[PDB]
């Protein structure tokens, strides 16, 4: 059948703090908390999608995340969703992670690098769970009535369901210019990166190869890989590569739907 | 009204129109970064609730 | 009921099966990028990256 | 409840760019000038300010 | 409160706990938990890293 998370990669979007006060561009990047279900489950949204793994298979153990325009995968333990106490994974597709967290005024998620190095964002988030009907219990109980409520499924039927997804822009870098002895080499690798350079009428245009210059100095060439041929998404922290825009459609999954509560 | 009762107010729940008043406002972004900075009063609704 | 330039197809039925995705990504990409308002497009996506 | 959709900026490099009205509930639009944005690897935008 | 604790030779835990009352309060007039992606910029003090 379809395997829609094909044309779709992780990206590197900016996280507020990084589980120690200070802001850098991370690969879990927090987007909006969606909590629309009455007994507490939330459905947190990721950056780095995660339950396929790199090769674009569907695995329960690796999951996906980009690492300066390059894609790897981590196991899929380790990933910890947390608030003032410790949270309970419930699903697990795509960027959506499902969390029934204890009440706190934040939630981070984390999980190991290629080389076991945590990679956290934290977001501020005031969670306080009002579980339905008249009581403020906390656990259920053994005995007791049966009222209705609503939560999130694991099913991934049709839902009806929209993410704008688009093109990623041009990815600017600094380290594919090396400069040997008046001339400067661009690395390679597949990316066909896009160069602007000052020196002697300059150049214009992108190679796809390697090249040199012969002629002017590093701060006059530059990078910026313009990869295309994949989906990445429509997130406020990623620019666009074009005014009227192109836009895309992914259903997300874990619709909502009736149950019972006691 | 914006931040209370009917902010936003739907014909129907299938119409497509729709009047939405809660004095969204765009900000200058900071130096160096890229995020579309803007404030919002809240949902009229979760106030009602 | 979607269109590609002057090609005028069924949705159902686009002229890139099969393995529209492999054989071409950015032309398949840009392809379903025009569709968006087509109600037809779902429909479109499953065939488009659909194969065996 | 409503729901604020913001789709991602769009950095013009070396240039200007003009804002278009458009019939949405609540729409707001603006163009600011001067800004010379980062990302992770370096600033593109090449031109100063 | 507040406890500091590691691993003997034998990776038996050494600990200790003393009575703390710990409630930090941001510079500020607003007690927000975690700084934002958009903000102002007021000076403070904190504790350095370097040794010299
Ligand atoms: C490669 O980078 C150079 C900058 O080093 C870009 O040149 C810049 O081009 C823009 C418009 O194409 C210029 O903006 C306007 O130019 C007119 C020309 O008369 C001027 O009157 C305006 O006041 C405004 O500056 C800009 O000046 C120019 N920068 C230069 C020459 O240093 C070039 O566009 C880049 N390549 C591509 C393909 O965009
Ligand atoms: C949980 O159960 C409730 C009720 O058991 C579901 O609400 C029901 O949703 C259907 C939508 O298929 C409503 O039908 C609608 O009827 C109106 C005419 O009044 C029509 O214009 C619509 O096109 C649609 O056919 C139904 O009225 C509504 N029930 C009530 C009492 O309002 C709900 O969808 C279920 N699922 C959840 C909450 O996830």
């Amino acid at each position: 059948h379809f395997n829609v998370y094909k044309a779709t990669r992780p990206y590197i979007a900016y996280c507020a703090d990084c589980g120690a006060g200070h802001s850098c561009h991370s690969p879990v990047a927090i987007e909006a908390v969606r909590s629309e279900a009455t007994d507490g489950m939330l459905k947190i949204q990721f950056s780095a999608q995660i339950g396929i793994d790199k090769s674009d298979n569907h695995d329960y153990t690796k999951i996906r995340y980009a690492d300066g325009h390059a894609i790897e995968n981590a196991v899929r333990s380790s990933l910890k969703v947390a608030t003032s106490g410790d949270c309970f994974v419930h699903g697990t597709m795509g960027h959506f992670i499902l969390a029934k967290c204890p009440p706190g005024e934040f939630l981070q998620v984390s999980i190991q690098d290629t080389r076991n190095a945590v990679r956290a964002c934290r977001i501020q988030y005031h969670h306080d769970p009002q579980p339905v009907g008249r009581e403020k219990f906390t656990i259920r109980p053994h005995y007791g009535k049966e009222i209705p409520c609503t939560t999130y499924q694991q099913t991934t039927a049709k839902t009806v369901e929209e993410i704008d997804m688009h093109m990623p822009p041009d990815t600017p870098d600094r380290t594919l210019l090396s400069q040997q002895s008046g001339n400067v080499k661009i690395t390679v690798g597949g990316k066909k990166v896009k160069y602007n350079c000052t020196c002697g009428t300059g150049n214009v245009g992108t190679t796809n190869s390697d090249m040199t210059i012969n002629t002017c100095l590093i701060e006059q060439c530059h990078v910026s890989v313009t990869d295309h041929k994949k989906w990445q998404f429509n997130s406020p922290f990623v620019p666009r590569a074009d005014e009227p825009a192109r836009k895309g459609k992914v259903h997300i999954p874990f619709p909502l739907d009736n149950i019972t509560c006691r | 009204q914006p931040g209370r009762f009917g902010d936003i107010q739907s014909r129907t729940v299938e119409s497509n129109d729709l009047y939405a008043n809660t004095a969204l406002k765009l900000a200058r972004p900071s130096p160096g970064m890229v995020h579309v900075p803007y404030t919002q009063t809240p949902s009229g609704f979760k106030y009602w609730l | 009921m979607c269109v590609l330039a002057n090609a005028t197809f069924p949705c159902f039925q686009p002229p890139c099966v099969p393995c529209c995705y492999e054989n071409n990504a950015e032309a398949t990409l840009r392809m379903l990028e025009d569709n968006v308002d087509r109600p037809g497009y779902y429909d479109l996506l499953q065939a488009a990256l659909t194969c065996r | 409840e409503y729901k604020t959709v913001v789709p991602s900026p769009y950095v013009k490099c070396c240039g200007a760019s003009e804002c278009s009205t458009k019939e949405k509930p609540d729409y707001q639009c603006k163009v600011y000038t001067g800004v010379y944005p980062f990302m992770w690897g370096g600033a593109y935008c090449f031109c100063d300010s």
